[PDB]
């Protein structure tokens, strides 16, 4: 039903004819430019016997065949025009020597040009073309036309035709539609009533007063009707009280409205684009891929090091690589010569302030290699977000996690870790490693435990006690990854954001919360705050206990509904006394105030 | 096809004055989609290709100075030069821009006004060696003249010539601005032997009496 | 810049063909008309027609009643005329111009022209004989029956340029080219200066020296 338009110029053989038809048929609308050129005499042109609108213009050069029939054709915009003059070009189209000359331009119901001017030139045997009264087809007055330099030895056109036609036939005459209007029209009208203007939704000239009687739709067009908007996504219902998803709902291509997007287009806000912009990302929503919110940043993926790649080691070349990246394809090292500089393959040492980059990393598909690291940094917090160790691939001996040689480190800190899904576990020679002891890998690694772990000669146990570094009075029986609450396995009772907590913010504090699988979360706002009660059971303005601003139905809403659209109109209501949303006056036209009509506006 | 006439044949103007050369076509040009006139102009120097002045009737080429100006609509086109320069004189053509066949003007010299100037008016009879071979070219030359226009009349024993004569005019000096004339009587040697008197007659308008130049066979 | 640079002269019979080359530099061809232009010695300019180099799409004038023919080579960015069963008055200098675009046929850049000429007449050596003088006193050389044009004429080896007036040449009837070339001299030099003309025809490699005397 709609094409998009090609954008080439005379710039280009069996090809060239191949990408032409797929592309045309069997639209009827081409958004963009129809570029017809350097086209065989013996084509077939029926695959363009649909197209009835371009919002571009009309490009015909250097053609061979005889005849182009365009029977369907009724308007070109001209929103992008050719020498920012022309909306239709045709020139040369016409053979070497041979009598492959284009003859005839059928466009029988050519109608409207909106914008643009007309360049019909040095076209050999073309005739008719100096005939037709195209001030009756062009709109603007000030757009150029030039049609002359054409065929010379042409037939008389037609008697029925009284003197204008695009061809030598009876039937191939050109209808006049250029009318005098009275002044009521701003040079839209299909009589001369002043009761007889076209809509105000009509691009040009029409063929009769109504909504479906345009030529071409000054905004949009809905199965036959041009219309302002497409059809909202959401409607306002009266018995739900909030904003449901309208059935009649479509999406903005172009100056069509569409039920669904085409193949490769998604749809941001109401209309359909080709890609989703860099603060969105792409979800599927009844039936059709939808762009949302990330709600932070957006997934990104990149490829890793070590097994299958193109470096052993993460270093000053390549760190730059994992900004906002938080997945990663592969696997993560970090070798002697990468963390402090490769002299034979001329690569400096790496910047410690750089590791900050895998901050925002939250899975890691294969291993985790870890045998060099920064003396000032005694943890790993730069992993803060890694939540899950895929081990699709493995390190040495079939291993996943890999904490080597670190003499440095003091505690772990991956806060956030909370599956292996695979491997083996090596984690040695860390002579100052605190905290790990009690850790119950069951929970994390997955599978069977036994012989998976590799456990041994960093800080013994007795002086990591001894010295204080034990797990917060908060975590639960499975251990730490460090000190502090925040770097429990898992909580006793409650969790914030990551933090163990004794409880919510149930009956004190701000935000006030509720509980959710031993996890805190907060209330709508718009809920007020009860004292020595609990606010919420939920997430929610229907949950609420009472509401801080108003009530409508059984939601709490900061401001009652003034103008919100539902099936039938727009949906106006006041809040009463109790601060409820009570609805208006059914005479009513904008505002409210209150019940009575007197209030009205 | 159009047909491009252009008045005057020849203009002379004197320098720093200002000419118009006037061009008329049998169709009209004036393109009514666009309001545009498809007249082109062209100036042709002796011994070089032309060049393109004026294209639409009043838009100069890239190059070409203010003093050049271009005006007329529908058939009637005019090529005005507000300062004639020394560099201006040339052979102006007028040029459809609308469709085939692009006819070319007839063209039009455009010349230095000069103050009038005489011919010095010379005889050459045939050489001993040229009447060896049978032939028989006598040489009237005219020098350093202005205006252009000359008769030259042969006189063989006081007896008009015709169709035995051929004469040449070189291009309009590039300092004194004068012109000059050779023309060349061709008798056989038979016919050259037959007679004794032997004249050329000049008219100019800077002669107010026709000089003629006259020698006998022999001495 | 752009430059069109088109092949030399050329010299042929009644009833032969001539093929002049156009090249072009300094923009890019493909996207130009090329138009072809004829003028005959002292007579006015003529459109023959026109050529589209991207396709080779061209435009005829009817009047050489299909005798011509033009084409276009992408690769060589060179443009070709050719006229069939030539006649005598196909004798002219022929342009090869650009138009300036797409919208205007005006042209705006010319190549320097070929001089085609078509004779019965064979090359033919000039004949030169001297014009003797008899304040200031005029002589000359007579350069008669020559073909083809042109014709080279300087005074004493060009130490002699004051006063030189050489006339161009006229066609006549047995299709052979003659010329003048004077030059006015005070008549007390006639006895002390030595004047002779230097006239040279390069298509038949013929070098006259003629002295002139009194
Ligand atoms: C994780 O390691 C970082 C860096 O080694 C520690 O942050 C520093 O803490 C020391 C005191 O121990 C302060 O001198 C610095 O100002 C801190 N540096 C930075 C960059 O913040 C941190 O204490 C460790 N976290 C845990 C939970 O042990
Ligand atoms: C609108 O689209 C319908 C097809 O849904 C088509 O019938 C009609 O021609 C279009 N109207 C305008 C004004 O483009
Ligand atoms: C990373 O995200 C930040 C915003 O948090 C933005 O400034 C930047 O353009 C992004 N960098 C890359 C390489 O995408
Ligand atoms: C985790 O990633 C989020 C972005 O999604 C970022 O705000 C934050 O800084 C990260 N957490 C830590 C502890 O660095
Ligand atoms: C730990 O790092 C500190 C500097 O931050 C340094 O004094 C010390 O030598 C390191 N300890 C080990 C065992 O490497
Ligand atoms: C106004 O409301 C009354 C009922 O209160 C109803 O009778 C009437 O039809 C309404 N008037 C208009 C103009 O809608």
């Amino acid at each position: 039903a709609v094409c998009p338009g090609t954008l080439n110029g005379l710039s280009v053989a069996e090809n060239q004819y191949q990408t032409l038809y797929k592309l045309y048929e069997r639209c009827e609308v081409v958004m963009g430019n129809l570029e017809i050129v350097l086209t065989g005499h013996n084509a077939d042109l029926s695959f363009l016997q649909w197209i009835r609108e371009v919002t571009g213009y009309v490009l015909v050069a250097m053609n061979e065949f005889s005849t182009l029939p365009l029977p369907n054709l009724r308007v070109v915009r001209g929103t992008q025009v050719y020498d920012g003059k022309f909306a239709i070009f045709v020139m040369l189209n016409y053979n070497t020597n041979s009598s492959h000359a284009l003859r005839q331009l059928r466009l029988t119901q050519l109608t409207e040009i909106l914008s643009g001017g007309v360049y019909i030139e040095k076209n050999d045997k073309l005739c008719h073309m100096d005939t037709i009264d195209w001030r009756d087809i062009v709109r603007d007055r000030d757009a150029e036309i030039v049609v002359k330099d054409n065929g010379r030895s042409c037939p008389p056109c037609h008697e029925v035709c009284k003197g204008r036609c695009w061809g030598p036939g009876s039937e191939d005459c050109q209808t006049l539609t250029k009318t005098i209007c009275a002044p009521q029209c701003n040079g839209h009208c299909f009589g001369p009533n002043p009761n007889q203007c076209c809509h105000d939704e009509c691009a040009g000239g029409c063929s009769g007063p109504q909504d479906t009687d345009c030529f071409a739709c000054r905004h949009f067009n809905d199965s036959g009707a041009c219309v302002p908007r497409c059809p909202q996504p959401l409607v306002y219902n009266k018995l739900t009280f909030q904003l449901e998803p309208n059935p009649h709902t479509k999406y903005q291509y172009g100056g069509v409205c569409v039920a669904s997007c085409p193949h490769n287009f998604v749809v941001d806000q109401t209309s359909c684009v080709r890609a989703c912009p860099p603060d969105k990302m792409e979800v599927d929503k009844n039936g059709l891929k939808m762009c949302e919110p990330c709600g932070g940043l957006c997934p990104k993926a990149c490829e890793g090091t070590g097994s299958g790649s193109r470096f052993q080691t993460v270093d000053s070349s390549n760190i730059d690589g994992f900004v906002n990246c938080t997945k990663i394809l592969g696997n993560l090292d970090f070798l002697i010569t990468g963390l402090n500089g490769d002299p034979w393959h001329k690569i400096p040492a790496l910047d410690p302030e750089k590791l900050n980059v895998f901050r925002t990393v939250r899975e890691i598909t294969g291993y985790l290699n870890i045998q060099s690291w920064p003396p000032h940094m005694h943890n790993f917090s730069v992993f803060s977000n890694l939540t899950t160790i895929g081990g699709r691939s493995l390190y040495n001996r079939g291993f996943s996690l890999l904490i080597m040689k670190n003499l440095n480190v003091t505690s772990l800190g991956f806060r956030s870790l909370k599956e292996i899904s695979a491997g083996r576990i090596y984690i040695s020679a860390n002579r100052q490693l605190c905290y790990h002891h009690s850790l119950n890998w069951t929970k994390v690694l997955r599978g069977p435990t036994e012989e998976r772990l590799d456990i041994k000669h960093n800080r013994p146990r007795r002086d990591c006690v001894a010295e204080g570094k034990v797990c917060d009075p908060l975590c639960s029986s499975g251990g730490c990854w460090g000190p502090g609450p925040g770097q429990c396995l898992s909580c006793r009772n409650y969790s914030r954001g990551g933090v163990c907590v004794t409880h919510c913010n149930f009956l004190n504090g701000e935000p006030r919360e509720f509980a959710h699988e031993a996890e805190c979360f907060s209330c709508h706002p718009e809920c007020q705050p009860m004292e020595g009660t609990a606010t919420c059971n939920g997430s929610g303005s229907d949950t609420c206990a009472q509401c801080a601003h108003f009530r409508d139905g059984p939601h709490c809403v900061s401001s009652c509904p003034h103008g919100v659209l539902g099936a039938k109109g727009p949906i106006y209501k006041y809040p009463d006394v109790q601060n409820e949303c009570r609805p208006c006056h059914e005479n009513c036209t904008q505002g409210c105030k209150g019940p009575e009509l007197q209030d009205c506006l | 096809d159009i047909v491009m006439t252009q008045s005057p044949d020849s203009l002379a103007v004197s320098l720093g004055e200002r000419a118009t050369i006037n061009c008329k076509s049998s169709q009209s040009v004036l393109n009514s989609g666009n309001q545009k006139n498809y007249l082109t102009w062209y100036q042709q120097k002796p011994g070089q290709p032309p060049k393109l002045l004026i294209y639409w009737a009043s838009t100069r080429e890239s190059g070409v100075p203010d003093r050049f100006s271009g005006s007329g609509s529908g058939t009637d086109f005019t090529l005005t030069i507000s300062s004639l320069q020394a560099e201006d004189v040339a052979v102006y053509y007028c040029q459809s821009d609308y469709s085939y066949p692009y006819t070319f003007g007839q063209g039009t010299k455009l010349e230095i006004k000069r103050t009038v100037a005489a011919p010095s008016v010379f005889i050459f009879p045939p050489s001993d060696e040229q009447l060896k071979s049978g032939t028989a070219s006598v040489v009237c030359l005219l020098n350093n003249f202005y205006p252009r226009e000359a008769k030259v009349q042969w006189k063989v024993d006081n007896a008009l010539q015709s169709g035995n004569s051929q004469e040449s005019v070189t291009e309009q000096d590039s300092k004194d601005s004068t012109y000059s004339l050779s023309s060349t009587l061709t008798l056989s040697k038979a016919d050259y032997e037959k007679h004794k008197v032997y004249a050329c007659e000049v008219t100019h308008q800077g002669l107010s009496s026709p000089v003629t130049k006259s020698f006998n066979r022999g001495e | 810049q752009v430059q069109l640079v088109q092949s030399g002269a050329e010299v042929k019979k009644p009833g032969a063909s001539v093929k002049v080359s156009c090249k072009a530099s300094g923009y890019t061809f493909r996207s130009s008309y090329i138009s072809w232009v004829r003028q005959a010695p002292g007579q006015g300019l003529e459109w023959m027609g026109w050529i589209y180099a991207g396709t080779g799409s061209p435009s005829y004038n009817q009047k050489l009643q299909g005798r011509v023919t033009m084409t276009t080579d992408t690769s060589t960015s060179t443009a070709y005329m050719e006229l069939r069963s030539l006649r005598s008055d196909d004798t002219a200098v022929y342009y090869c111009a650009r138009h300036r675009d797409y919208y205007s046929n005006s042209l705006t850049y010319w190549g320097q022209g070929t001089l085609v000429t078509v004779s019965s007449a064979s090359t033919k050596g000039p004949s030169v004989f001297p014009l003797a003088p008899s304040g200031t006193a005029a002589l000359g050389c007579l350069v008669k029956d020559y073909f083809p044009e042109p014709v080279t004429v300087s005074w004493n080896s060009g130490a002699l340029t004051s006063g030189v007036h050489t006339f161009p040449a006229v066609l006549q009837s047995s299709g052979l080219y003659s010329l003048s070339s004077v030059v006015t001299v005070p008549s007390s030099s006639l006895g002390t200066q030595t004047y002779i003309c230097n006239v040279n025809h390069k298509p038949s490699n013929t070098k006259v020296d003629k002295k002139v005397e009194p």
